[PDB]
């Protein structure tokens, strides 16, 4: 028995190692990221998380990138500069995957990209999964 | 900063030797 | 040691206790022995040539 | 509030427009495909579905590709060649996605690649979404 999961839980590419694609989370009420590495890394690779606002000239085109603000939890540390980031540790192996998501939505489009385009940044793939279509 | 969740897709059981006492030899 | 270069050493073997205890003259009657606990512990921890 | 959907429904890249990556599905008991196009197409693009099995030399590395066979349904007709195929229509709109799945599993790896590599097959992106874990 198999199901057409893509009907209920579609997924979209977010990072290929050479470019980043904005993902429209507007119609879906929940989402999360997923990471995987296709080769051994040389050091941790930090990723910046952005979001876009609807452009003026068109209601379905993303605007310029806006950096997502941090959100401290019930108690604990806060990011040094008050922003959100994710760091992929060096100990990660090729045959494993990592999952994570931000606590809040903000704009209707979301995106993610590395801090610097180095040789290691090309070894990481990022995919976005959405759940519970609302429209 | 977000906390990740990690899990492996493959498995390889640890293979450790077992050692037994050597034969008796007079001190 | 070896016959070419003998090395005499004091010793106390299992059979010495047996000989000593059994050599008591029979007429004098039943006897009782007195000894230190470590001596009995040493006696009971003997092993033959194979380690048993 | 949104959840960490990446923990229960991880997804992985299959075809990013230049390369095809084998996907390991044995750890999950359901899966499906999602097709998105990032601009207008010029003609129909057909895709072939493959599956692999553990290589002889290493039990965690895939072997050469094998092509998935077709299976017909109750009121239906088998394809002429007897092999599974997926074709994306020319009239597909950029701002929508289509999801389809295969009825059977076969080998523990699955893959997908266009029948022909050209300037049109590079406009499509395919991502595989799993469901349920058993390890």
């Amino acid at each position: 028995m198999n199901f057409n999961v893509g009907v209920d839980f579609p997924s979209f590419i977010a990072w290929d190692g050479t470019t980043s694609f904005p993902v429209k989370i507007d119609g879906f009420n929940q989402f999360g990221f997923t990471f995987k590495v296709i080769e051994e890394l040389t050091a941790d690779v930090p990723f910046n998380i952005f979001y876009h606002e609807a452009s003026e000239a068109d209601p379905c085109v993303p605007g310029p990138a806006i950096r997502v603000p941090d959100v401290p939890f019930c108690d604990g540390v806060a990011t040094a500069d008050g922003l959100a980031t994710v760091v992929i540790p060096e100990a990660v192996a090729v045959d494993s995957f990592c999952a994570g998501s931000v606590p809040c939505f903000n704009g209707p489009w979301i995106s993610i990209a590395p801090v610097t385009v180095n040789a290691d940044s090309a070894k990481v793939q990022v995919t976005v999964t959405m759940k519970g279509a609302t429209r | 900063m977000i906390k990740l969740n990690c899990r492996p897709l493959c498995q390889t059981p640890t293979a450790s030797r077992l050692v037994s006492p050597p034969c008796f030899i007079c001190r | 040691g070896t016959p070419e270069n003998p090395v005499q050493t004091p010793a106390f073997l299992a059979q010495d206790w047996r000989r000593f205890v059994t050599s008591f003259p029979a007429e004098y009657g039943d006897a009782r022995s007195v000894m230190h606990q470590n001596v009995f512990g040493y006696l009971a921890a003997m092993v033959d040539a194979n380690g048993r």
